[PDB]
């Protein structure tokens, strides 16, 4: 068990060398940015059906990230982020944590972009898009099964067409985390499992002249 | 003035003609491409990742499409009795239309190579048990109990230590005409050992099935979907 | 009805499923009418069917050329000596309001003129987005390629009705990023909406888990 | 109405403003008409038009050549075959004055001849001055090219009316000495005068200094 | 009589054929030409001049266009007060109507890159001052007051040691569609200091404003104008 | 723009023209060939049995 220190922010953590890379390659370049961000946990429970957080729109109102992309115009990072779950050795279940680029959901702006909480799919067989679940893991993906692994991690680079790109409109990808295989136990255990996420920006750049 | 012939097969317009033509914009510059990561060159690289299959397909599970993805192992089934059963058919509907190869098996008309079939568990950590993954060659018949499915191609899976197997399915072909020529075989599952549970866990668990092709898979003939 | 017999052996090549050869037969795009205004207009549009939207909606990022070809007739086969022009409105260029408006004089507007007893013409249009590929799902708030007009030369009324017919072709076939299939019918050609009042699940269904 | 996204980065390439370039495209330069004399002339005018006049009058020296292109059919639409000719008369050659006069028949005077069925005749034309460049602004007291005459061939009166078209490309452009754009409406062809009852601003008007 | 075929595309006239025809006149000669200096080889050469730009341009100043082409600062102003304000579109009507550079803009569709803006004071020798040239970014807001714009981009120009001050916008872009996504800033000139000025010369001022393109601008997809 | 002539010949149909013609599909790979004995490549061979 190590414990990361990046910045004035230190987790502990598994050191855990499975993690994957969105298509094989690392973010590249065309003092506080550079840390742990942790954002508010969401409760797990037996009716459950998904939750979302669109990137970069979750981290604009949120420390020295969020002001400066109110200030500058151009805007360019990749990122890192870190799933993981807490329960005992007597819940049962399955999460499917992938990424998806351009998410483009279907029926106000209080849900494309819902900011830092996140929001809740109504429909999640068909992901609110028309598209089915079980087709999702043509994306990069990692399984959270409650039987033997705690942690996923994915390192997602920059997906665009063109070099630089606002921050205020545009929503490059939309993380889903999805129950597959519902959660049970018995009774007298703990009702509500919850589910932590931390991001962590690589090789951030503004260019935008304020 | 060079003496020239005129074939027939002059001003026909073929639709499959791969030609040169004249631009409509002669002066003008595209913009040159940048580095976006994640190029596909060809359809097989989508071919070779697993996605979900859909074995639980009852008839009241359309009201609840949630429930399809997962069949159950339970405490009350006796030992040596079935558990699921369905033929690997990616081309035809069934289970597999669920599935990324299913679906672009629509799209040609021949296919032929060997797939793979990855299982999970998906149960509390302090149960054990056993299964028997049994495999029936094309051309055979399905297996009456456990002990004709046991002599033929079979792995087991205690998923006491393991949370996951694989399956290899050795060769498969097809070739469509509403009648296809069709050699594949049935994958059913077997219970080798009951569920056993200790106090506080729950009764009941989950399996999801996983399939995904190997490197020898081919098609060809592009075909226009219904 | 699925029978046993006649398996085969021997793989295949791999260039049946390479990429250019997944886009490279051409298909009708438009249907364009035009009875006895006297004008048209039709914009470049590759979703107009439900066929090759489901087929560009498996990537995300793709870039290419064009190449038309229009075939020209009577609503019934025949075919009558009748001069036709078709004027191609780069994006950004206005487009005719009228039979005989200024912008159909503009010399920045390219042409062809034809006769009805030739061979069909074949036009070829290069990529013309500003960005590095094109892209069918935008997330942010607010793809063109042009606009075809098709008019009859004359100062005078022709007595011919005629119907014509829209072929394209993709060629030079870039792809990024794939995403899955479509599974649910669709609505309108701007927004991916679905029917939230039913669902149709992606496989057919069976009785039992058992009965295979 | 403006807006704020989608920025560019990428600079474009500079062969989008070569000289060439901005004179390539081929551009209608009159409309000839002839209902049922029978003859016309239409000399070589470039200022013929509003558009292209303010486009070369950006420089004071040019040298070229041309290249033109006789669209021909019925006011509206149709062909019937019928034989045309098509004489180009040089600088200092007599032009025809009758249907029938002699100056038809001079062996100097170069022609085509062209059914109405065919694809259109094109011609090129050399560089036709005797200085070493063409000049739109002539200071001194004292730019032909030639002269185009267009009849329907034969002794007897043709039964059909005939409306052609004339296009023009410019090839092999250099240009010299810049000058200011011309920002007033034009009065005539030859001379650059304007109306001094009132006189446009080249610019808009806004209300105060300070509202931007 | 070697074969050959007739694709479609044939008996067409493209406008915009870049192609080659018979002579009218195979025997004459031209004239050859002779060195004339002064020769254009791109437009963009005549993008990079100073001329005018249009600042004035109130309601009352149709009548006598010439007042147009300057604006005054005075004696009897405030410090700390707007003196004039603009925002930079060599594209869109306004001041930069009256430039080179915001007409051979209305020839194109695309361009981009950066600009730069000279001043020119035109008073007497014996007065002197102080102004401050604010330069907001595109997609800001307009400064209020001396305070604000101080903290941005700014020069302090006193004409009473350099006659002359020129300001370079870092980049502006144009994608044409009637709407234009157009990312631009705003230029505004502040009244640092009061104008001071002896006995005998004039109380009043005026500024000239010139502007003119830098190296690396550039522009495509010619279009004709309205 | 080479000129060229039609020489008397064209638009005929000729039928014994070894020519070539377009294939209607290009993308097509056929199946390659295996030994299969018994191959004739004369029709005198089948004349001296």
């Amino acid at each position: 068990v190590a414990q990361l220190t990046i910045g004035n922010s230190t987790i502990t953590t598994q050191e855990a060398a499975n993690i994957v890379i969105a298509y094989g390659e690392w973010p590249e370049y065309c003092v506080s940015v550079n840390r742990f961000f942790t954002l508010d946990t969401k409760s797990w429970a037996k009716d459950s059906k998904g939750w979302y957080w669109k990137f970069p729109d979750v981290l604009t109102e949120v420390g020295v990230f969020g002001q400066n992309a109110q200030f500058h115009y151009l805007y360019r990072s990749g990122f890192c982020v870190h799933v993981q779950c807490n329960a005992s050795k007597f819940h049962q279940g399955a999460l499917l944590v992938a990424v998806l680029p351009e998410y483009v959901l279907g029926t106000p702006y209080a849900t494309t972009q819902p900011g830092q909480v996140g929001a809740v799919l109504t429909h999640p067989y068909v992901l609110d898009a028309g598209i089915p679940l079980s087709q999702l893991t043509v994306c990069p993906h990692q399984w959270i099964n409650l039987r033997t692994n705690n942690c996923a991690t994915i390192i997602v680079p920059y997906m665009n067409t063109v070099p630089f790109d606002s921050a205020l409109n545009h929503c490059n990808f939309g993380l889903l985390v999805i129950p597959v295989v519902p959660l049970d136990f018995n009774a007298g255990a703990t009702s509500e499992i919850p589910i932590t996420v931390t991001i962590a920006p690589m090789c951030a750049e503004f260019a935008g002249l304020r | 003035g060079i003496p020239t012939e005129l074939k027939p097969g002059t001003n026909q317009f073929l639709t499959t003609d791969d030609g040169v033509s004249a631009p409509i914009l002669p002066g003008f510059h595209p913009t040159p491409p940048i580095h976006i990561p994640g190029e596909v060159h060809n359809l097989l690289e989508i071919c070779r990742v697993e996605t979900i299959l859909e074995v639980n397909n009852l008839k009241t599970n359309e009201t609840t499409p949630m429930q399809r993805l997962c069949f159950p192992v339970s405490v009350q089934s006796k030992t040596g009795e079935l558990c699921a059963a369905f033929r690997a058919d990616p081309g035809r509907d069934g289970p597999w239309q669920s599935t990324i190869l299913g679906q672009l098996c629509r799209y040609y008309t021949q296919w032929s190579g060997s797939l793979e079939v990855t299982f999970m568990f998906a149960g509390s950590f302090m149960a054990t048990g056993k299964m028997l993954i049994a495999y029936t060659p094309p051309g055979g018949n399905v297996p009456a109990d456990r002990i004709t499915a046991m002599l033929g191609t079979h792995v087991i899976w205690d998923f006491g230590l393991q949370s996951s197997v694989t399956l290899v399915v050795p060769w498969i072909s097809n070739t469509h005409y509403y009648f296809d020529y069709y050699t594949t075989g049935i994958i059913t599952i077997w219970y080798q050992t009951n569920y056993v549970v200790p106090i506080g866990a729950p009764t009941t668990a989950y399996i999801v099935a996983l399939a995904a092709a190997q490197d020898n898979f081919t098609m060809k003939l592009c075909k226009d979907t219904e | 009805n699925l029978i046993e017999t006649r398996c085969v052996l021997n793989h295949h090549s791999t260039q049946e499923t390479a990429i250019g050869n997944f886009f490279s037969r051409a298909g009708l795009v438009s249907i364009i009418t035009m009875p006895t205004d006297g004008y048209v207009n039709w914009d470049i549009d590759l979703m107009g069917y439900a066929q090759l939207r489901r087929k560009c909606e498996l990537f995300t990022y793709m870039r290419f050329d064009a190449e038309f070809t229009f075939v020209v007739a009577k609503p019934n086969g025949v075919l009558v000596p009748q001069l036709l022009q078709y004027m191609y409105v780069p994006p950004g260029a206005p487009k005719p309001t009228s039979r005989d408006s200024f912008a159909w004089q503009t010399a920045t507007n390219p042409s062809v003129f034809v006769k009805m007893t030739d061979p069909p013409a074949q036009v070829s249009v290069p990529f013309m987005s500003p960005a590095s590929a094109y892209q069918w799902f935008y997330d942010g708030y607010p793809n063109m390629m042009g606009t075809f007009s098709i008019r009859t030369v004359g100062t005078e009324k022709s007595p011919h009705s005629i119907t014509l017919r829209v072929y394209m072709r993709i060629k030079h076939v870039r792809a990024w990023i794939p995403r899955p299939l479509r599974n649910q019918p669709y609505l309108f050609k701007t927004n991916p909406n679905y029917k939230g009042n039913d669902i149709k699940c992606t496989s057919t269904s069976r009785d039992k888990i058992t009965t295979l």
